[PDB]
């Protein structure tokens, strides 16, 4: 008979199971995790990387020396 | 509970001399083949080049007086338009490779020893009047070397 | 401290009344008296909120399960095509959304389509809006199902899940977890509660008639054969301060709302430490 | 109404009156074409709708659980298996009247003792 | 409520509570009463400072 | 029995309207005759009649005009009343 | 017995206290109140779920009130003073001929009511008729006006690509998407005006969000990392110029 | 011959293929073919149901049947032409398009 329809007082039993698991404040642990291990990544990847061009006059040397240079962003860590 | 059933051998190969690629047009330019008589396929090479504007102790200066030089950039030949012309006074199509991620429809054909060969779609170019189409103007143009790159 | 980290702030068309979509998701007591009244709202015990997942899963999923793309529509061609919206972003048509809508059910409930994902079907309106979207206020409620073998339409969790919790209630192996993988038991948003048909009480709205109390309150019946989903309790639509009021369902509307504001203020143990 | 479109433009169609031969033609505003017309009727105003009543009636009606059901006998099947709505026109005026449809034959019966319906 | 068929124009739909505080009130009837009840709360807040100012 | 536009303006009018408001086609009809002058045609199907016609002609390009004559008629046309005044209850 | 959910700031507890916004990339349909040119507008709040978030809120309205002599459906779009006709914008899209156009809108062929009532539209846009006389026209009404034929079609191209529906994509070759969605627009703005529909409920809680922990932290590093990365630019020029390592 | 024409020879005897979908895992063990370059076989059935199933070499892997789904390509007309290591030429037209669903 583990196929028998569930009564009123057996209710009480999922919602038991749903705060075990869950907790009161699963709203406010969820979201900061989320940002955490998430969110964090995606902030620090989206504009991310910056560069500056130096581009000469070139007249002659110590001119004519177009240069670029990069600062990149990778994998964000967290103790 | 009774089917007819036709079964045929699929080959993929790796072999190949040809790029298959997709010539589509737009039901409403109503395009009928039939009509066709003699065709000439070339690429467009009239945006070969293309010079775009680059930026450049003293402070920074405000963006109002930015210094600026200039950079030739080179289209792939790869990413030309196709300039499809038809019967000599005729039809005059242009074909615009589609912008997609490295994915591809395969081809199936049929050889004469009944069995299929599938090829990969190498690129997709949708084809339009050129009548649509209006000379490239410099912001178009640089528009579109970066969409490719 | 409880009710605090329930607490929900609204800044600035009739905000401060209790609307109809905040029942199960919201207190209908828990509110100020004054300024703030109806604008500072308090989540009921068993609402959550979603964290925000990916949208490409499921726009991948869809194309794969006849979905056509906008690039491609030719209204007059497919004149009654359901119209599929992922995060207020239309990505194209579907033929017959029924069986489509009955696949993406049984992705999000086996779990390869997460239960916190919201996925309505209006029928009349012929649209099938998708939310992978992150902020959305949710309830879990029990699935009910015409499918049973032996008679009627009935909710999912057997007596032999009950035990089965109880089980693991006596170890301190079957979690809530448990219950919304084998699909028992399903989150649903606001717009998606827009849909459903939900039964108060299990036993008492599921098999119909074939003297009566009367010192009992006089209650309604289980007239509907489509209900598709069931409540696990009608006393979780109340949040954490007026689930200390005793017999709430006897008193006058605001004298609630009253014992739940002053609670917070009534001296006792806070913390052990 | 039902209007109709040029065919080479797919741009609409103006009326034109040929004056000489006494008759109603629709003339496209961006190429030469012309056609005569259908029908004499070119503007219709309707402030009394009736035209939003059964809308939305999807064959899958019966797959909203949403919708209550009644034990009416159809008038075409005779089956007292349907689901039940009211006038989906959303205006203030409008009749409680229920409209009904069939979930074997899908025909659209209503409850309305004052007038007889074919919508 | 999402626990009732769609266009249902009955007292118990559309908020009539037929139960006494002595009896108890059902979820639905718990929920309408709540909205009810709010009103009231609304106003008392508001008129308070409107009624001030007519006062001044 | 007992020169104009081929471009004809045909209105229903509502029996059930036409009685609460208590009206009469021929009252309806004089006061658009009345308004236009003698610059509109106007003919009226009966009281009597099944269903409640109104046909109007004006006296090159006339689509545009007929339908400003048609907002004038249904939005400017007092029929009877004070202007302002709506919704009159009968109170004892 | 101490159930966590809250920060330790400089020795005080914190509690972050969920924020409950209007959801964005809604499709909502109001009636403009009774003294009003525009009758009814058709809004969306259009935001990325990250990356900027441009709050640009695009109206679709319907000008004319009920009883009024051509009701025109114009839209003001982000960059642009004016309000648009919607025909033009298909045209700048490049749905050029009209029933092209009408086809984006309604979708039933039957459906006289509406489509009647998209004549006058087709009339108000009957002015252009290509797609570059459609950006011109666009790009003639400001931003400022940035006087230049060549720079004002330019600018038309730029708006419908990062202003105009952002949500959806901000890429290229997305005219046939962006269309259909305006068209899908328009539907529910007539569908309104013409009683099938009812207004939108500005209060119902499935179309609030709240913005918890996680999302206003979110918030918050993004204003404050763009703040770091362009003070380390600052740097880079600082340091490039004098070489100082 | 003339360099820039469109060998027309494939639509002129109205050679027709098929355009199919298909999932990146699947061409991915294609790759691994060898011998004669076969695959599998596609299979029609009708009373129409089409699919295509690896070869028990290729697939290395219990037997399964990918089913496919027939889409139309009215709202246009598709053409092949291929670009040989340099002649241009017409070899077919899509007569019919479908999607090889996994599984
Ligand atoms: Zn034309
Ligand atoms: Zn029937």
């Amino acid at each position: 008979d583990e196929s028998a329809p569930i009564t009123a007082e057996d209710s009480w039993a999922v919602i038991s199971a749903f705060f075990r698991e869950k907790g009161l404040v699963s709203q406010q642990l969820d979201s900061f995790n989320q940002f955490v291990d998430y969110t964090l990544q995606d902030i620090i990847c989206e504009d991310s990387t910056l560069i500056l061009e130096q581009l000469a006059q070139h007249t002659t040397e110590s001119d004519n020396i177009s240069r670029k240079y990069e600062i990149s962003f990778g994998k964000i860590y967290v103790t | 509970n009774e089917f007819p059933l036709r079964a045929i051998p699929k080959e993929d190969l790796e072999n190949m001399r040809t790029h298959l690629l997709k010539f589509q047009s737009k039901k409403k330019i109503n395009p009928v083949t039939d009509f066709h008589l003699p065709v000439r396929l070339h690429r467009k090479d009239t945006r070969n080049l293309q010079f775009q504007l680059t930026r450049a102790g003293n402070l920074r200066r405000k963006t109002r007086q930015l210094k600026v030089l200039d950079e030739n950039a080179k289209k792939l030949r790869f990413e030309e338009f196709y300039p499809w012309v038809m019967e000599d006074g005729y039809n005059t199509w242009v074909g615009s490779y589609e912008a997609g991620n490295s994915d591809s429809y395969v081809l199936l054909s049929v050889e004469d020893d009944g069995s299929f060969t599938m090829i990969p779609a190498d690129k997709v170019y949708k084809f339009t009047a050129r009548n649509k189409y209006a000379t490239l103007t410099i912001d178009e143009a640089e528009k579109r070397m970066d969409k490719k790159s | 401290t409880l009710s605090h980290l329930r607490r929900t702030n609204t800044p600035i068309a009739k905000p401060r009344q209790l609307h109809n979509t905040h029942w199960g998701l919201v207190c209908p007591a828990e509110t100020p008296e004054g300024q703030a009244c109806g604008l500072v709202k308090n989540l009921s015990l068993m609402s959550c909120i979603s964290v925000g997942t990916d949208p490409m899963p499921i726009i991948t999923f869809l194309s794969e399960w006849g979905m056509e793309p906008l690039e491609d529509y030719v209204p007059h061609q497919s004149p009654d095509a359901t119209r599929v919206f992922v995060n207020g972003v239309w990505h194209g048509v579907h033929r017959n959304p029924a069986r489509l809508m009955e696949t993406l059910r049984t992705l999000r409930r086996k779990g390869d389509i997460n239960p916190e994902v919201s996925m309505i079907r209006d029928i009349r309106e012929k649209e099938l809006k998708i939310f992978t979207d992150a902020g959305r206020v949710y309830r879990p409620l029990f699935i009910v199902e015409d499918d049973e073998s032996l008679g009627h339409k009935e909710l999912k969790v057997r007596k032999g899940h009950i035990a089965k919790l109880m089980a693991t209630e006596y170890q301190d192996e079957y979690t809530w977890s448990s219950l919304l993988n084998e699909g028992l038991v399903e989150y649903i948003d606001a717009e998606e509660e827009e849909s459903i048909l939900i039964a108060m009480q299990p036993e008492d709205l599921e098999p119909a008639e074939a003297d009566v109390d009367p010192a009992k309150r006089i209650r309604v019946s289980h007239h509907a054969t489509t209900f598709t989903h069931c409540e696990i309790h009608p006393s979780m639509i109340l949040g954490v301060a007026a689930s200390i009021i005793p017999f709430p369902d006897h008193n006058q509307s605001p004298r609630n709302t009253y014992q739940s504001a002053m609670g917070k203020q009534a001296m006792g143990v806070f913390l052990t430490n | 109404t039902t209007f109709r479109f040029c065919r080479d433009c797919n741009n609409m169609l103006y009326p034109r009156e040929d004056k000489e031969n006494n008759r109603l033609l629709f003339e496209c505003r961006t190429c030469s074409y012309v056609e005569e017309a259908g029908s004499p009727l070119v503007y219709r105003h309707e402030l009394i709708t009736n035209i939003g009543e059964t809308a939305g009636v999807v064959q899958d009606i019966g797959s909203d659980p949403t919708l209550p059901r009644s034990d009416r006998e159809c008038p075409k099947c005779h089956s007292r298996e349907n689901v039940f709505f009211q006038s989906q026109q959303r205006r203030k005026d409008t009749s409680m009247v229920l409209f009904f449809v069939c979930l074997s034959c899908s025909h659209i019966f209503t409850s309305d003792q004052k007038n007889k319906r074919t919508q | 409520l999402p626990h009732f068929s769609k266009d249902d124009y009955s007292p118990e739909s559309k908020g009539f509570v037929e139960n006494s505080y002595l009896r108890g009130l059902t979820p639905q009837e718990f929920f309408f009463h709540a909205m009810g009840g709010r009103e009231g709360l609304i106003d008392t807040a508001v008129k308070t400072a409107e009624t001030g100012y007519i006062q001044r | 029995s007992l020169q104009q536009s081929p471009w004809l303006l045909r209105l229903e009018l509502d029996r059930a309207a036409m009685n609460d408001k208590d009206l009469t086609m021929g009252q309806v009809g004089e006061r658009i005759k009345q308004t236009f002058k003698n610059d509109l045609f106007v003919i009226w199907s009966e009281d009597n009649d099944e269903k409640l016609i109104i046909r109007c002609r004006v006296v090159a390009e006339e689509d545009h005009m007929l339908k400003k004559i048609e907002n004038t008629m249904l939005e400017n046309i007092t029929l009877r009343g004070v202007e302002n005044i709506e919704r009159v209850v009968m109170m004892k | 017995f101490d159930m966590g959910g809250y920060f330790i700031i400089n020795g005080s507890e914190k509690v972050l206290i969920a924020q409950e916004r209007s959801a964005g990339n809604i499709v909502q349909v109001f009636k403009k109140a009774a003294p009003s040119p525009i009758s009814h507008v058709a809004e969306i709040r259009s935001a990325l779920e990250k990356g900027s978030r441009f709050i640009s809120t695009l109206q679709v309205k319907l000008y004319g009130r009920e009883g009024s002599s051509a009701r025109t459906i114009k839209a003001t779009l982000p960059y642009i003073k004016q309000d648009i006709p919607i025909v033009i914008i298909f045209r700048a899209l490049g749905i050029i001929p009209d029933g092209e156009i009408l086809e984006h809108i309604c979708y039933d062929v039957n459906d006289w009511q509406m489509l009647e009532m998209l004549k006058p539209c087709v009339e108000d846009g009957f002015v252009i008729q290509d797609r570059e006389t459609a950006l011109d026209f666009i790009g003639r009404r400001g931003t400022a006006l940035g006087i230049k034929k060549e720079k004002r079609i330019q600018y038309a191209k730029d708006i419908l690509q990062k202003e105009f529906l952002p949500h959806i994509t901000q890429l290229e070759g997305f005219e046939s998407r962006k269309a259909f969605f305006l068209g899908y627009m328009i539907n529910r703005l007539l569908l309104c005006a013409l009683d099938r529909k009812d207004q939108d409920d500005r209060d119902h809680f499935g179309k609030k969000r709240l913005d918890l922990a996680g999302p206003l932290l979110a918030q918050l590093f993004k204003t404050l990392f763009k703040k770091l990365t362009k003070d380390i630019f600052r740097y880079m020029q600082r340091t490039v110029e004098e070489a100082h390592d | 011959e003339e360099s820039l024409d469109l060998d027309l020879e494939r639509s002129n005897r109205q050679v027709w293929l098929v355009r199919l979908p298909m999932f990146l895992a699947e061409k991915w063990r294609d790759r691994n073919n060898l011998h004669g370059q076969e695959l599998g076989k596609i299979r029609i059935n009708k009373d129409s149901k089409i699919t295509l199933l690896l070869n028990e070499n290729d697939n290395d892997s219990i037997p399964h049947e990918y089913d496919l789904e027939l889409t139309k390509k009215v709202v246009e007309n598709e053409y092949v032409f291929t670009e040989q290591n340099k002649k241009t030429a017409i070899v077919g037209t899509v007569c019919h398009e479908c999607q090889v669903m996994p599984s």
